[PDB]
């Protein structure tokens, strides 16, 4: 009751003010725990009331920070789990087969336990996602390869660290300006014995002719296979496509969002201009427009392969995965 | 038997003329179902043969891809219904009920496509269209109803000036529109922000069969990195796999010097497809067709 | 002066009408040379100003790029002649004789282009052309005179059906030709082996200015790896650098909803150019223009 309300308010304020869970997996775990607490503590009779309550809470959390798609993905996953459990306990996707060959008000006592155990199984699968992704490193990295990365991705770091246990290769890291988090990735990889190079994004094209493949992380994966990545990733993808360099996206399954790139002006995250132009510039700041987008849109045609905890896939198959995780009626939320 | 070829053609033409908004495929499916209503048969084999002959003569009336798509979809529907019920009477009742539901569902696909596609139109955008299309008109109407401002370019479609008809229909709701030549596709491409076209038929690999000028516009949009969107209904999903322009069946090219009426556009030239199933990549059409046929 | 604007236009039109084979640029250059013949002036400054005004009037008569290119070429010729000889009296005779020789050479240019270009057509080839072009017609005549057998496809050129005129002129010498819509260039591209078109003007970077359907035709040829050959005379070399389609001067698009008459084709979409200077890459046009203007 009161404790749940305080937790929800704290989560919303943390999302609004930034910070909090640095790891995306940690944020997904916290969202799943909050949803589990909402299901346990709040009073509901049938599946419809629970779905409406979850929809309202997910709407609030999404409006708190629209750029954090993991919270909305978790809300939609919980809604799909609830729908599946209700259909299994009560009854027995849109397609041509369904079109040709032709009510959540009922209450069941054991529905809540099934929902809770399904959520617990989802959390358990979430805990082992990084190791599952990293276990496929050897199938994609050969001897004396050159790998190009941008920013600081923990999944890519685990990928490269696992691959380095048995193979020798070179890794080039571009500092994702202004927040040059690529330096941390470079020093972490160098601490593991991998030979690493530090360079600015301005050189991404220049060295791209000597890169064998590109391995990057992402913030969100759209329904068409497009990426919401860190800024400068679109340029890296274009440079890789210019040289036909394969581009690999190491992204967990919980970063898939059933949204489409139709939305505008809310995609990129705009932060204070101080990161790009310091306040000490003076008078010229009065008549200069400074914009600092944090995220970038990458079209699906620039992506070669998606590596997730379930294996490797092409972007053209992403829709099917998105059909297996989310109900089409929960896209609007 | 009942309702010979003359009555079938008369019913098809009457359904087309009474409601000009209704598409050719919808009218063909209505004619086939209303044929199913009065057959006076006892076996599913003769019913299937009679329906196949009815589809043959209906495609003889209209050489459009959509009519054949509707015929194949109806045949698959009949086969699926027969798969579940062995007795012919119960199967026929189920077929009539499911056909009524199918007609109801396909009668409102255009509105679903409009509601799912109008979001992709931005304020102040420049929309390029090829020829007359009820679905494109509906999505532009839905975008206008959303208090959005945009300009539209349309080609004249020299064989039959359906571009002029589309321009008048767009002026009807006070939309700034322009008419350009079929040779001005490349010239005006740099001014358009996105391209939206219809489709008479969606082939297995995700490509489309459309008016003769669609391929040029798709290639020109690809050469200038412009998005290419296709609005098409589910009942236009054909299990055809053309390899080039010459591989398109001749029954669709002609009778609808060398003046073909349709062309094929490869899936690699298409960004997204807007159907009553949703927003899909070209790869999803093949999955749908595979799932339909076991 | 000795010749007035009215009779200048009359002479231009009469010279065009008397010999329909001669191109607009050749007639304009002949009219300018005739104007220089009867000027009654004594100052090279007044001669240059009068020639500039005459070129302005002639370009006002017809809005073709070739006329302006010929005017600029004539102005450069006058400047070179003035540089060679300081005295105006001695300069005028040199200008007159050099202009006569220039007229002879620009008259022989078409046959030179045909002789140097007919070799690129193979037996059993399928040549795709866009609209009417006397240079393309002469090239195909020379190819036929070489006992070569080939087929030709032409587009109807919707704004004015010059494609039908080209088809009739080709049938005149018993050449198997076909007429297709302007929307069927992409459809028919896979049948053709190579593309030959004319050019109203050759811009600085090697691209061409041509009829409205040329750009999409070149893009479609590029998308299918088909060679795109351009036949153009030397007097159509203009120092213009259009960045896009909108960058083309408006005096050439119109008067010759919205209907431009010309488009620009980038040098990267052109394989080779056949001129009276020979077979050139698009990079050679810039070298020629740089060498001409010091």
């Amino acid at each position: 009751g009161s404790e749940l309300s305080e937790r929800i308010e704290s989560f919303v304020e943390t999302l609004k003010r930034g910070g909090g869970p640095r790891s995306s997996e940690e944020m997904a775990r916290e969202t799943l725990g909050l949803l589990r607490q909402i299901i346990t503590d709040h009073r509901w009779s049938n599946a419809g009331e629970l779905m409406e309550l979850i929809r309202r809470e997910g709407r609030r959390m999404t409006a708190a920070q629209p750029s954090e798609t993991t919270v909305g993905n978790m809300v939609r996953r919980v809604l799909k789990i609830i729908r599946e459990e209700y259909g299994r306990l009560h009854g027995r996707q849109e397609s041509l087969h369904k079109l040709l060959t032709s009510d959540f008000s009922f209450h069941y006592a054991q529905l809540q336990s099934n929902i809770i155990e399904a959520i617990n199984e989802l959390l358990v699968e979430l805990e082992g996602t990084m190791e599952n992704i990293a276990a496929q490193a050897l199938e994609h990295i050969h001897s004396n390869e050159v790998i190009m990365t941008i920013g600081f991705s923990r999944t890519v770091e685990a990928f490269l660290k696992e691959a380095a246990r048995k193979r020798k290769f070179h890794v080039i890291v571009a500092e994702c300006a202004p927040f040059c988090q690529g330096h941390e990735m470079a020093v972490n990889l160098s601490k593991a014995g991998i030979e690493t190079t530090v360079m600015t994004d301005a050189a991404i094209f220049a060295v791209m002719s000597r890169v064998n493949k590109v391995i990057i992380g992402t913030k969100t994966i759209l329904a068409n296979g497009a990426l919401r990545a860190v800024t400068g990733t679109h340029t890296l993808a274009l440079a890789a496509k210019h040289h036909s360099t394969p581009l690999i996206v190491c992204a967990p399954m919980f970063k898939l969002s059933p949204q489409f790139p139709n939305e505008e002006d809310s995609f990129h995250k705009f932060v204070a201009p101080e990161e790009v132009l310091p306040f000490t510039e003076g008078d010229i700041l009065e008549k200069v427009s400074v914009h600092c987008p944090v995220f970038d849109y990458v079209p699906p045609e620039l992506i070669t392969l998606f590596i997730s905890n379930i294996g490797g896939n092409a972007p053209s198959y992403i829709y099917r995965l998105m059909s297996e995780l989310y109900h089409p009626d929960d896209h609007v939320l | 038997g009942p309702m010979d070829d003359k009555e079938l053609i008369e019913y098809f033409k009457s359904q087309m003329k009474e409601d000009p908004d209704m598409a050719s495929a919808v009218a063909a499916i209505r004619t086939l179902l209303e044929f199913l209503k009065r057959d006076k048969g006892e076996t599913i084999q003769g019913l299937r043969a009679n329906l196949t002959s009815a589809i043959e003569t209906l495609c003889g009336v209209d050489s459009s891809v959509a009519v054949s798509s509707g015929g194949e979809l109806f045949l698959r529907f009949i086969s699926l219904a027969s798969l579940e019920y062995s007795d012919y009477s119960k199967c026929k009742k189920i077929m009539i009920e499911r056909g009524e539901l199918f007609l109801r569902r396909i009668s409102l696909s255009r509105n679903k496509i409009a509601d799912l596609c109008h979001t992709f139109i931005k304020d102040g955008a420049t929309i390029l269209t090829h020829a007359y299309s009820r679905v494109v008109l509906r999505v532009l109407e839905a975008a206008v109803a959303a208090k959005k401002r945009f300009s539209v370019y349309v080609t004249e479609s020299q064989p039959d000036l359906s571009g002029k008809k589309m321009a008048k229909a767009l002026c009807h709701l006070n939309v700034p529109v322009t008419v350009v030549l079929d040779a001005a596709v490349g010239y005006i491409m740099e001014k358009a922000d996105l391209v939206i076209v219809g489709a008479e038929g969606v082939v297995e690999n995700g490509g489309i069969i459309n008016k003769i000028g669609t391929n040029q516009m798709a290639v020109c949009a690809k050469a200038q990195n412009k998005p290419f969107y296709v609005v098409a209904e589910s009942f236009k999903f054909v299990r055809l796999f053309p390899l080039n322009q010459q591989d398109v069946p001749d029954k669709f090219k002609y009778k609808a010097e060398e003046h073909p009426w349709v062309d094929y556009t490869a899936p690699s030239l298409i960004t997204l497809l807007f159907t009553d199933l949703g927003v899909l990549t070209p790869s999803a059409v093949s999955d749908e067709l595979i799932k339909l046929y076991l």
